[PDB]
RNA sequence: CAUGGGAAAUGCUACGCGGUAGUAGCAUGCUAGGAGCAG
C-alpha cells in the first residue's frame, strides 16, 4: 500500500508536522500537528487493511476457479478415453454365431455364462500336473463343451514354448507346473 | 476379559483410585520396531514420529508386575532420545543452524505419555 | 544428488538450469553466475520456480520461500523471504561453500556459440 | 537479535529513560521516554519474532530436502548396502560348513545346484584343478560342506568320462581342468 | 484573638468507553501432508 489517497494525506500531514516542528511554534501548533497525524493515521488504517483482504479473497478465488477449469479438462479426457475403449473392444466379437443363438432365444435375453461357452473362438486350459494333463488334453486335439479343440502352442509359467513330446512321465519334474494350453475351435 | 481386540486388560492404580488399562503384547511391538519396509524406517533419523506413536501404545506396559515390559518402554524412550540428539548433531554441525527453542524435551518423559489416559480432554 | 563446485571443488547442491551441462556450483559461484549471466534458472533437488497454480515465475531473484515450497512475490505466505540474497543462493553447503574467481570464464563458456576461435583458444 | 537497528533504537530509548529516571527530571519527560520505549519494543520484538520465524522456516526447508537427499541416495545404494550387511553377518556367525563352502567358492569350487539333505540326491561340484582334488577329493570320498560324499562319476569339460585312479600329477595337464564331481552323501 | 458565590478559560492527573493497529497467549474448526494401531 504505497499509492493511496490516504498515503498522500498522511504524507502532507507529516510534511506539515515536520515543517512546524523544525519551525518551533507554540504548543497548540504541536497539538494541531498531533491531531493531523492522528486523523491521517485513521485514514491510512482502512486503505492499507481492506485491500489486503480483498487481494487474499481474489487470490483464493483464482486458485479455486483455475482448479475448476483443470477438473473439467480432466473430465473431458476421461470421457474420450472411456468411449474409445468401448468402441475398440467391441469390434472383435460379432460372430454370426452370436446372432444365431440370440434369435433362438424367446425374447433375446440369455444367461451371460453361455456366450463365451458357445461363441468363443479360443480356449485356454490351466493344468496343475501331468496326471491331470493325461486324461484331459491328450493328443494334438480333443473335445470339450461339445466341440472339437485343436492344440496350438503350449507354454509354462516362465512363458517358454514347450514341445508336447517333452511332456511325459519321466520328463515331468523338469518343468514349472502351472501349464497353460491354448487351443482353437476345431471343426 | 482375557483378550479383546488383541488387548490384555490390566487393573492398576491411577490417580486416587483404580482403573483398567489395556496393554498390548510385547512381541508385536518389538517386531514392528525391528522389521519394516524400505526408507519407511530404514533410518529413523529421517522419521521419528514412528517411535513416538509406538511408545504411546507401549505405555501401559510400565505398570506391569513383571519388569521386562517396563524395560521395553524405557528402551523406546532411550532410542527416541538418542535419535533426536544425533539428528541434532548431524543437522547443526555440517549444516549451519538449527535451534532457537527446543520444545522437544517432552518426548522422553512419561508425563506426556500418561496424559493419553487421563479421563479429561 | 550432491557434488563439488565446478569452480571450487567444494561440495554443493546447486546446478544452473539454463546451463547446458548443468555443473555443480557453490552458492557463491552459482550466485555470481546467475547475477552475471542471463541464466536465471537454477536446478536443485527440486526446481525453484513458483509452485502456485498457473503462476510461471522463473527468476529466482523474484521468488520467495514459503510453506515448504517456493513462491513468487505475489503468491507469498504471510512471512516470506527472497531466495537470492547476501551474495549467495539458498541451498545446501551454503556455509561450507568457499567461492573462487572463475565467473568470467564460466560465463563465457556458458554463453559462447563456439563459432569463433575463442572457444578453442 | 542484539545486532539490530531496532535493537539500537530500543537501547537509545533505554539509555535516555534510565538517565531521566536516575535524575528525576519530570513527568511528561518520562511519559515521552515510555512512549518511545513502547514504540522501540514494538518494532524490536515484532521484527525479532518474524526473523526467528524465517530462520526456523529456513531450518524446516533445510531439514526437509536434506531428508529427501538422504532418502534418495540410500535407495540408490541399497543394492550394495544389503550385500555388505549380509557378508558382515556371515563373517560374524561363522559356521564351520559355512566357512568351508565360503572358502571353496573363494578358490573356485562351487556346487552347480542346491545342496540336498539326504544320503541320496546326487550333488555336482565343479573343481577346476587337481590340487583341490588332493585337498578335498581323496579317492572316492568327497568331504564337502562338512559332510562325506562317495564320488560316483567325474567328468571333464569335453564330457569325457574321467576315471578315478587315472588322475595324477603327470597326466594332470592332459586333462580338461574344469572337472565336475558327482557324489552322494556318505 | 471565633475565615470567601457563579461562570468560562488552559492545563496536569485520575477515571469510563469504543476503535484501530500491533504483539503475545489460549481454545476451537477446517484443510493438507506424514505416520502408527485395530478388524
Ligand atoms: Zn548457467
Ligand atoms: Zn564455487
Ligand atoms: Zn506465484
Amino acid at each position: 500500500f504505497s499509492s493511496l489517497p490516504s498515503y498522500a494525506a498522511f504524507a502532507t500531514a507529516q510534511e506539515a508536522y515536520e515543517q512546524a516542528v523544525a519551525n518551533g511554534d507554540s504548543e497548540v501548533v504541536l497539538k494541531k500537528l498531533k491531531k493531523s497525524l492522528n486523523v491521517a493515521k485513521s485514514e491510512f488504517d482502512r486503505d492499507a487493511a481492506m485491500q489486503r483482504k480483498l487481494e487474499k479473497m481474489a487470490d483464493q478465488a483464482m486458485t479455486q476457479m483455475y482448479k475448476q477449469a483443470r477438473s473439467e479438462d480432466k473430465r473431458a479426457k476421461v470421457t474420450s478415453a472411456m468411449q474409445t475403449m468401448l468402441f475398440t473392444m467391441l469390434r472383435k466379437l460379432d460372430n454370426d454365431a452370436l446372432n444365431n443363438i440370440i434369435n433362438n432365444a424367446r425374447d433375446g435375453c440369455v444367461p451371460l455364462n453361455i456366450i463365451p461357452l458357445t461363441t468363443a473362438a479360443k480356449l485356454m486350459v490351466v493344468i496343475p500336473d501331468y496326471n491331470t494333463y493325461k486324461n484331459t488334453c491328450d493328443g494334438t486335439t480333443f473335445t470339450y463343451a461339445s466341440a472339437l479343440w485343436e492344440i496350438q502352442q503350449v507354454v509354462d509359467a516362465d512363458s517358454k514354448i514347450v514341445q508336447l513330446s517333452e511332456i511325459s512321465m519321466d520328463n515331468s519334474p523338469n518343468l514349472a507346473w502351472p501349464l497353460i494350453v491354448t487351443a482353437l475351435r476345431a471343426n | 476379559p482375557h483378550e479383546f481386540c488383541s488387548q490384555h486388560t490390566m487393573l492398576v492404580k491411577q490417580g486416587d483410585d483404580y482403573v483398567y488399562l489395556p496393554y498390548p503384547d510385547p512381541s508385536r511391538i518389538l517386531g514392528a520396531g525391528c522389521f519394516v519396509d524400505d526408507i519407511v524406517k530404514t533410518d529413523g533419523t529421517l522419521m521419528i514420529e514412528r517411535f513416538v506413536s509406538l511408545a504411546i501404545d507401549a505405555y501401559p506396559l510400565t505398570k506391569h508386575p513383571n519388569q521386562e515390559y517396563a524395560d521395553v518402554f524405557h528402551l523406546y524412550l532411550q532410542y527416541i532420545r538418542k535419535l533426536h540428539d544425533e539428528l541434532t548433531g548431524h543437522m547443526l554441525d555440517m549444516y549451519s543452524v538449527m535451534l532457537t527453542n527446543d520444545n522437544t524435551s517432552r518426548y522422553w518423559e512419561p508425563e506426556f505419555y500418561e496424559a493419553m489416559y487421563t479421563p479429561h480432554t | 544428488a550432491v557434488g563439488a563446485c565446478v569452480l571450487c571443488n567444494s561440495q554443493t547442491s546447486l546446478r544452473c538450469g539454463a546451463c547446458i551441462r548443468r555443473p555443480f556450483l557453490c552458492c557463491k559461484c552459482c550466485y555470481d553466475h546467475v547475477i552475471s549471466t542471463s541464466h536465471k534458472l537454477v536446478l536443485s533437488v527440486n526446481p525453484y520456480v513458483c509452485n502456485a497454480p498457473g503462476c510461471d515465475v522463473t527468476d529466482v531473484t523474484q521468488l520467495y520461500l514459503g510453506g515448504m515450497s517456493y513462491y513468487c512475490k505475489s503468491h507469498k505466505p504471510p512471512i516470506s523471504f527472497p531466495l537470492c540474497a547476501n551474495g549467495q543462493v539458498f541451498g545446501l553447503y551454503k556455509n561450507t561453500c568457499v567461492g573462487s574467481d572463475n565467473v568470467t570464464d564460466f560465463n563465457a563458456i556458458a554463453t559462447c556459440d563456439w563459432t569463433n576461435a575463442g572457444d578453442y583458444i
